[PDB]
This record gives C-alpha cells, structure tokens and sequence, in this order.
C-alpha cells in the first residue's frame, strides 16, 4: 500500500537498542556460601 | 573513528518519489502533495579488517 | 506538506531525532527546486527573462573561445560568471584543447573553476541538456551596477532561514503530525544588458590527433 | 568446529554500531544561490 | 527505561560446556582445561507497544 | 501480611495478590508466580522516558486541534513492553477450579 | 556506472575531462601510477598544453583543471596498463572517509 510517512522498519535504522549484560541461567542464590564461617 | 568496528551508512531510497509544488503565477487554493523522506532498510555496515604481525 | 507519524518520532529518536532530520532532508530537497526555478521558471527564470537581441547562436555547434569572446561583448560591463552544465564545460575544455590555449583556475566556495578572460565557468545540473545540446549564460549581479538580483519576504513567521518558514499543522486522527514548509522567491533584472544567453551548444563533438 | 575463544558474531550482540545521518544523493553545492545578491 | 523503545535481552548459551577441573586430593602437574562462555547470536528483542485513544 | 493498604494472604511467605484481569472460563482460572528485579534476572516492565507532552512516565497528552464542530481533540498514548530475563523467573499452574465446596457433617 | 574505458589507450586531457563530469562536486586528488603520471605529462605535451603544479607535502604535483594528480606505486600496471583514480572526501561533503578503531590498547 501507499504509506503516508516513514515506516518503523527503516527508521529503527537510526536509532540504538538497549543490550544487556548476557544473563546465565545457572545462577543460584548459593544460600551455603552466605551460612557458613570463613577462618 | 569507530567506538565498536561497526560502521552503518544510512541512505535516502527514491528521492525522486518527493514531491514539491512550485507556482509560476497567479496562486490558487489547490490542495497541496503531502509526502516523507524513505529510508533503506538494509544499509550497508563496514567492519574493521586487521593487519597484524 | 511533510507527514511524520508520532509513533516513529516517541521511540525511534535516539541519538538522532526523527523529525529534525525530515525536516533537514525536505528542506535541502525544496532548495534543489529553488535553485531549479531561478533557472528554468517560465515566468522568472534566466533562460525566460533574455531579450531576443542578447541570444545568440553558436558559429559551427560547438563552445569555442570565438563564441564566448561573442557573448562577452553583449555584457561587456562588468561580468560576473557563467553558467552552463557540466557537459559543456567539459566541450569547452576539448575546445580550448584543441587551439592549445588553457585556461587558468581560481577557487571559490571550495572548488576550482576554469575562468575565460578572467571571468569564472561555473557548472550547474539545473542547465538543461536536450538532443545533445545546451546553454551558456553570462550575468552581471549587483544593484549598484543595475544587474540580476534574487528576491525575497523578511520576517516570517516560523522562520528557519531567511525566506523559509515551518508551521506545525495539527494530527490527522490517524496520530500522524504534519508541518508546512514554504518558500517564496523570485528574480529581477535591473537592466537588460545585464544577462544575455548562448544557445546551440553541442556536447558530443570530439576531434581527432593523428 | 571447535572453537577455542568466543566468535565476532556472538561479540558482535554487545556492541553499538556507528549510525550515520542519512545521505542524500541529489545534493548539490548550489553554486547559483551564493553567486547570487538577494533583495 | 528504553532509550530508543527497542530491548535486547543477551542469554548465555550451552552453559553446561564451560568445563572446570576441582582436586580431590594430591594434585599433580597436569594440563588444565581451556574453555569459554558462549552467546545466543539471535536474541529475543523487544520492542514497545501503543496503548492511545 | 499488609501491603498498600490491603491484606494480602501468605503461603510459604508469599503474599497472594488478586486481580479481576486474570480470565476464568467455564469455572477455571490460573495461578501465577513470578520472580521480580534486573540484579536477579527476573520479570521487569518497559517503559520509554523523555515523552513530548508527558504527564507521567510513559503516557503524554498533546492537543490536536479543532474539527469544523467547535469540538476539541486529545491525543493520549502510552507505551509498555515485558522482558522476562530467565525462563526460571515465571511459572503457571493451570486448571484451577473455582467452584468445588466441602462438606461438613 | 562510474567507470570508463579510454579513447584510443593513452590518458588524454579530455578523458581526463571525462572523468571529471562524474565526480563534478568538487572533486579533491587524482591517483594513478608513476608511469601514467609520465603517460600522461607526454601526451600533455603533445597538445602544447603545459599543465601548472602546486606544493603539498614536501612535493610537486601536477593539476589538471586545479585538481592535483598524486602517484602511488599500489595502483597496479597490468599488461602496460592501468588506471585512473578521482575522489572527493570528506563527511561534510558526503565523500570518501577511512575508518579506525580509537582507544587501543598498547
């Protein structure tokens, strides 16, 4: 079709997108890291 | 310079495709063209090549 | 009359903002046009604007040095520059090759031009080439020395530069804005001797150096 | 194959591009307009 | 906030191939294992949505 | 537990939050628990900052203008988006009847 | 659409000339080979047309229509041929620019 004013595909060419940092889904909490005394 | 190796050109696509009207005398109240400025939507990216020894 | 869609200008305007580079693009494109219609309106244009008796055609098709010593005789006051397409600046070249005559350079605005008897050759896509043939304008500017002048309206309202102006018009129940832009121009010839035109030029001649 | 260090592809998702204004091929220097006196 | 209205969500991949060696006891002198962390090269984007009237 | 004014009951110490927008079909509804933050990779909304017209973050007002009928028009637009960061952020328990009662002799 | 063949293989003025109308917005250097600098200085002086020179860095360069022509010894001679090269640069004037990594380390 005829468009009336520019589409978002070619003007997302001009703008930059937020990255972020890669996430690891291993990732536990590690509670007995936090319990126990360290000497 | 270049702050990650990527460079993207981008490019004005049809710029004969707006439209512009111009009198030559006596104006008129005809409607006027309504137009906008088209993007490329897979412009082209420059990546820096190494030389290295 | 430029049309941005609101959606476009809220998201996508980081680091460059939507609407200042359409308005940037449309008014390089609306000052092509100007630059056009000085040249080729029918009303105000240079090529409209020349008396019969300060037109003159070519002696044997191409732009030779003869021709152009012909047309500075018709503004022989105080020249300023000429105007031809690029084409015919390069048959001019050949021709000036041809007799072995080259001519200086002097730089204005950036660029080199090649100048004939002290008067600059300045190129313009605007000049138009049809069948091989095009035009060579000669103008003296100034209103002190009663030349061609450019005209235009002060104190717009909404004014960018000078003689252009943008307005913001409203949303069209669609969420798409739209702003107008105009220009207003025009062009006066103080005095007739003051601009004259060489028609006929041929652009596709070659010689031969055996 | 086995890569031994992580690729410029998987990299290159971290990273922003350098974005250009967008050019315009029919502009020209306009000589005529600076030769020109305006009233 | 998204600064442009696009978000990219960056996901490790494969994170059971970074291979770490642990000493039960007596260590000796042999080579250590070599690896890195990888990422998916098509991550899920997302992009916002208009709520008007 | 109390939390914005209201009462919210715990399981386990997590509060259980209602909400009319959650669908129940044909006496059946859903349970869903889901894990909030970016510093531990969970669910988090989106929103664009920095609006022409804004009122609050993420919604604008701009006036457009008049229509031939002395009548006035109000453009109101807002923005928003769902990234979940972990697949391990958000769960859903399905089947839920809502409509079974006990018996007390 | 920007590449041309020679007249008659020698590198003439109005090949030169040619080229020129391709890259007419305000073009910036010339780039050929040695040789095709001396090729064409004799085919210069063959029409009687000596062209001027002008000083950058240290050197003299021939112009043609005020557009310096610089040598390199990396443009390839092939076969007793080879080519000519215009460009304009710059980013104000949407040219020809180089590119380079800022921030190194070392």
């Amino acid at each position: 079709n005829e468009s009336q004013a520019l589409g978002d595909l070619a003007a997302r060419q001009l703008a930059n997108a937020t990255k972020t940092v890669p996430q690891l889904s291993t990732i536990t909490p590690r509670f007995l890291l936090h319990l126990l005394s360290w000497v | 310079p270049v702050e990650a190796g990527i460079y993207r050109v981008n490019r004005v696509v049809n710029p004969d495709r707006v439209a512009i009207h111009s009198e030559a005398g006596a104006g008129t109240e005809e409607p006027l063209p309504e137009t906008y400025v088209d993007y490329e939507t897979h412009p082209r990216e420059y990546t820096l090549r190494s030389i290295s020894t | 009359l430029l049309d941005v869609h609101t959606r476009v200008s809220d998201l996508y305007s980081s680091p460059h903002d939507q609407v200042t580079q359409q308005l940037r693009l449309t008014i390089e494109t609306i000052k092509e046009r100007q630059e056009y219609e000085l040249v080729n309106n029918p009303e105000y244009g240079l090529l409209a604007q020349a008396t019969p008796e300060q037109t003159i055609q070519t002696l044997a098709g191409a732009p030779t040095p003869d021709d152009l010593d012909a047309l500075i005789t018709k503004v022989w006051k105080t020249p300023a520059f000429f105007l031809t397409h690029p084409l015919g600046v390069a048959a001019f070249g050949r021709e000036c090759t041809y007799r072995g005559v080259p001519p200086p350079t002097v730089s204005m605005y950036g660029a080199q031009f090649i100048t004939w008897r002290g008067i600059p050759i300045v190129p313009s896509d605007k000049v138009p080439v049809e069948d091989g043939t095009t035009k060579f304008v000669l103008v003296r500017t100034g209103e002190e020395r009663q030349g061609v002048v450019g005209l235009f309206q002060p104190g717009l309202v909404g004014e960018q530069a000078p003689g252009l102006s943008v307005r913001f018009t409203g949303i069209n129940r669609s969420a798409i804005a739209s702003y107008l832009v105009t220009l207003y121009t025009s062009l006066a010839v103080l005095t007739d001797d003051a601009l004259a035109v060489l028609d006929g030029v041929a652009v596709d001649q070659f010689h031969e150096y055996q």
